[PDB]
Formats: C-alpha cells, sequence, structure tokens
C-alpha cells in the first residue's frame, strides 16, 4: 500500500503538483513536498517543524553538498533503493549523513568494508575515523596485519594527518619486519 | 584547527543562549546544525559536550533557580511548571541544532544525550535544590491532605508535578517515587489509621466495610486524576494495610456487630461484603474462618448435650447456605465446616 503511495508522490514531485518547497544546493533546484521530506529525513523534520527561519521560507539552500548528490539522495528518499559505486561512495556516506539519512550511511560503511584490500586501507580507516563510523574503524584496524609495506604504509600515514603521529606509536600493537620506519619516514615526512 | 572550533563555537553558543531567550525564530537552522556537525567532524565533540553542559548549566543556575525562588510564596506551582515547559521547549531546539552530535557521538564516549542531559541539569540544579524540593513536597502533601478534608484543590498542578518528576526519572519512576510517592504513602498510612480508629470507635462493622471500600475508591481516583498511574498499587496496599489488616480481629469480632452477630441474625450481604473485603488481605479469610470454627463449635457441642437430626439437619442447611451465598463456596470455609462437625459429632 504505502510502496505504491511514495510510487504516485514521485510522480506528483515531477509533475510539479503539490510542492510546498525548493531546496537548492549549487546548480540543482529541486522540488519536493515538506512532509515526504520531514518524513524520511530527521534533519529536513527538525527544519520545517522547527520554530527556527527555514520553516517559514518557501525557498532553502543547503551546503557542504554538491548539487548531483542532493538531487540523488532526495531520489532516494523518494524511491527508498540507492546506487552506490567507489566513485560517489566516500561523497555518499558525508553527505548522506549530514542530513540524517542513517540507512545510506550504512549502505555506504556496508561499501566500504566489503572492498578492503591490503592497500584499500587508508581513506577507509581515515574516513570513519572522521565519520565517525566506529564498526569501521575496528573492522578496518582489525584488518591490519602485517603490510610492511614503505609504499603503502606510506599510504597508511599519509591520509591519517597529524594526529596520527601521536597514534602511530600510541598504539602498543605495532611489531615491525623492519625497525626503520621511525627515521627514514620523518626526514622524509619532514622533507614534504 | 585550534582557532577553527573556536570561531564556530562562540556562535553555537549564542545560539543557544539565543534559544533560551525565546528568540530563536529569526536563527538559521541549517547553518546552526551545519556548524554543530563540521566541529564534530573535526574530533572536537568534547569540546562541544561540554560548552553544552556549562551553557545550559549557567541558564538553570543562575535565571531559572532564581526565578522559581523568588515565585516561593505566590503561584509557585505555576512558576516551576512554567520554567519547566519553557525548559522542554528550548532543549528540544538544542537537541535538534546538535542532533548530529546526539546520534553518533555521545554513544561511543558513553555520555548522555544532549535531551537527557537537559532533563539532569533541570533536576539537580532546580528540582533537587533543596529549597525547591522541601517546598514542593510539602506542597503536594499539602494539596493532597486539604483536599482529604474536604477542600477544593487545583489537580491540574499536582498533575503537572507528578508527571515533570516521572519525566526527571529519565525513563524511570525513581526521582518521582523517592521524591513524592514515599513521604505520600506515609502521610497517607498515618491519617489512614487515624480515620480507622474513628470508625471503629464510632461504627458498626458492616458500615465500616462499606466505608473502607469507599475509602480504597477515593483513593484510586486521587492516582488517576492528579498522581501517577503507578502509585495504584502502593496506596491501595496502604489502604488494605491500615483499615482492615491491622484492625481484623477487631473488625470480625465486634460485639453485636461482626461475624457472630452476622451469623446468628443471618446476614447474608454483610457476609459477603466482609467475605469480599477480607479477600484482599493474608489471613483475613483465616480470621473469619478461625471465629466462625470457634462460634459453629461451641453451638455445636452445647448441642451435643440434650428431633436431633432434624436441628443438625437444619443447622447443616443453614451453614450451607452461608457457604453458597457469603462465602462463595470457598474450599477453606468448607473445610473448616467440615472439620467442626467431625470434631462435634464424636
Amino acid at each position: 500500500h504505502m510502496g505504491k503511495a511514495f510510487k504516485v508522490m514521485n510522480e506528483l514531485r515531477s509533475k510539479q503538483l503539490l510542492c510546498d518547497v525548493m531546496i537548492v544546493a549549487e546548480d540543482v533546484e529541486i522540488e519536493a513536498h515538506r512532509v515526504v521530506l520531514a518524513a524520511c529525513s530527521p534533519y529536513f523534520c527538525a527544519m520545517f517543524t522547527g520554530d527556527m527561519s527555514e520553516s517559514a521560507a518557501a525557498a532553502i539552500e543547503i551546503k557542504d553538498v554538491d548539487g548531483q548528490t542532493l538531487s540523488k539522495l532526495i531520489d532516494y528518499i523518494y524511491t527508498a533503493e540507492i546506487e552506490v559505486t567507489e566513485e560517489n561512495v566516500q561523497v555518499l556516506l558525508p553527505a548522506a549523513s549530514l542530513l540524517q539519512l542513517m540507512d545510506v550511511r550504512q549502505n555506504c560503511c556496508d561499501f566500504l568494508q566489503s572492498q578492503l584490500h591490503p592497500t584499500n586501507c587508508l581513506g577507509i580507516r581515515a574516513f570513519a575515523d572522521v565519520h565517525t563510523c566506529t564498526d569501521l574503524l575496528q573492522q578496518a584496524n582489525a584488518y591490519a596485519e602485517q603490510h610492511f609495506p614503505e609504499v603503502m604504509l606510506g599510504e597508511e600515514f599519509l591520509s591519517l594527518s597529524l594526529d596520527q603521529v601521536c597514534s602511530l606509536i600510541s598504539s602498543d600493537k605495532l611489531t615491525v619486519s623492519s625497525e626503520e620506519k621511525v627515521f627514514e619516514a620523518v626526514i622524509s615526512w619532514i622533507n614534504y | 584547527d585550534e582557532k577553527y572550533v573556536n570561531s564556530i563555537w562562540d556562535l553555537l553558543k549564542n545560539a543557544i543562549q539565543e534559544i533560551q531567550r525565546k528568540n530563536n525564530s529569526g536563527l538559521s537552522f541549517e547553518e546552526l546544525y551545519r556548524n554543530a556537525y563540521t566541529m564534530v567532524l573535526h574530533k572536537h565533540g568534547e569540546k562541544l559536550y561540554t560548552g553544552l553542559r556549562e551553557v545550559v548549566t549557567e541558564h538553570l543556575i543562575n535565571k531559572v533557580r532564581e526565578d522559581v525562588l523568588n515565585s516561593l510564596n505566590n503561584n509557585f506551582l505555576q512558576t516551576l511548571n512554567q520554567a519547566w515547559n519553557d525548559h522542554q521547549t528550548a532543549m528540544v531546539m538544542i537537541r535538534d541544532i546538535l542532533m548530529y552530535m546526539d546520534r553518533v557521538y555521545v554513544q561511543q564516549n558513553n555520555v548522555e544525550n544532549v535531551y537527557n542531559l537537559g532533563l539532569i541539569i533541570f533536576r539537580d540544579q532546580v528540582v533537587r535544590y533543596g529549597c525547591i524540593r522541601d517546598h514542593l513536597r510539602q506542597t503536594l502533601l499539602d494539596m493532597i491532605a486539604r483536599e482529604r478534608k474536604g477542600e477544593v484543590v487545583d489537580r491540574g498542578a499536582i498533575r503537572n508535578a507528578c508527571q515533570m518528576l516521572m519525566i526527571l526519572g529519565l525513563e524511570g519512576r525513581s526521582v518521582y517515587e523517592e521524591d513524592f510517592e514515599a513521604p505520600f504513602l506515609e502521610m497517607s498510612a498515618e491519617f489512614f489509621q487515624m480515620e480507622s480508629q474513628k470508625f471503629l470507635a464510632e461504627n458498626s462493622a458492616s458500615v465500616y466495610i462499606k466505608k473502607v471500600e469507599a475509602r480504597i475508591n477515593e483513593e484510586i481516583e486521587r492516582v488517576m486524576h492528579c498522581l501517577d498511574k503507578s502509585t495504584e498499587e502502593p496506596i491501595v496496599k496502604v489502604v488494605e494495610r491500615e483499615l482492615i489488616s491491622k484492625h481484623m480481629r477487631t473488625i470480625v469480632e465486634m460485639e453485636n456487630s461482626g461475624l457472630v452477630h452476622m451469623l446468628k441474625n443471618g446476614k447474608t450481604e454483610d457476609l459477603g461484603c466482609m467475605y469480599k473485603l477480607f479477600s484482599r488481605v493474608p489471613n483475613g479469610l483465616k480470621t473469619m474462618c478461625e471465629c466462625m470454627s470457634s462460634y459453629l463449635r461451641e453451638q455445636g457441642k452445647a448441642l451435643v448435650s440434650e428431633d436431633y437430626r432434624q436441628g443438625l439437619d437444619d443447622l447443616k442447611s443453614r451453614f450451607d447456605r452461608f457457604l453458597l451465598e457469603s462465602f462463595n463456596n470457598d474450599r477453606l470455609f468448607k473445610q473448616t465446616i467440615a472439620g467442626d462437625f467431625e470434631y462435634f459429632l464424636n
């Protein structure tokens, strides 16, 4: 019953009927129904039912989300399903987490964990750490076993930024085949 | 960075304090939520939490508590409840703009989520401050006592207060239980004993029992009208304890009133009421059974010494009428009757 209700809601949006709000990102202007957005998301719900100026605004803009992504996610809100790949996944997870669509955040997380490779690591441990997906942190560090690169340990330190200069040897778990990693790195790290 | 999160934070603080002044309309939601979002995204969530706690705490300590402190001697309840309302309304928005931290950050650090934290601050800093606390307890208890003495009281206020305590329990009755329900039960018990002595002194057993039933009903109505539903079971337990259970033998043994007098004159309705009442507490039916047993035994044994079978069959008839109509054909009563007979037929 509700499935078909959404299926026709989609049509009504695309026919631009009963649309009480326009949301704009950068390029795109998306007409939609306030109550559907409010229903599918806590962000939009708190925005439209709130006592804050946005609720009195017929038009509105959200940032830190690219246009195409926003379109894709409103389309998700209406269609209940979504497409996720390696190109979009990392612009998908933070953007969905912003609008408080959690099932999508979970999607992107699962997709990230699925593709884990000896080289992969990297952003997957960083992203999680910044995007506060904890299961992904645990999964990624439990995935750290005897990597021994100069090159992709390069990947390890490179995207973990500054706080990792702490957490590198702050982690007592590290046991290395070649003990050089403390010196050769630093000057090079200082070189760059 | 060092200075980025601070520059965001002063904005967030100004916004929160703004929300606490009820000028919130005109604040951009998207902006505030975004700022909080990025601050959490930078792993500064702890600072955001701490700042939240300090802003809220300062607001409830320096203004609201003082607001309800100056209101002690006029419209105290209305003022406190108004404060509770305003606090709730503010914490709704404060939660909404901090929503990102609320959903994600607070879980893994094991800290109270935004709204419940607000509830904790309001509880500790206002309701539990101890002038407000004592005056609140005394206010509610006094109002209830007055209503018991026949005066009219405002039940809306009481209902709101009890509800507030229930909420401050954080999905529990604990603060409502210890701050209100317990002394309420103590006071109620005292008053009930006080009335029980009066009724037992100047009345018969039947009207006393009727008055105990009526008492129970009034107290239940008080529970659903004012207090929390959960207080229904405890208070009736008190009514039953004070009026019935402490006095059981006194009730049944009343001269020209109680059980033996009802048996002699064959009052079926009164025996029904007594049975129904005493079935509520432990040892009640056993008390009735024991007094009855004694009576039936002394009478039957007095009969065995100096036709015969017609007297006995009529007695049997009588007590079977009792057992059936009054005693609800109870097993215990049957066994005690047959016990009496099997005793004095020998």
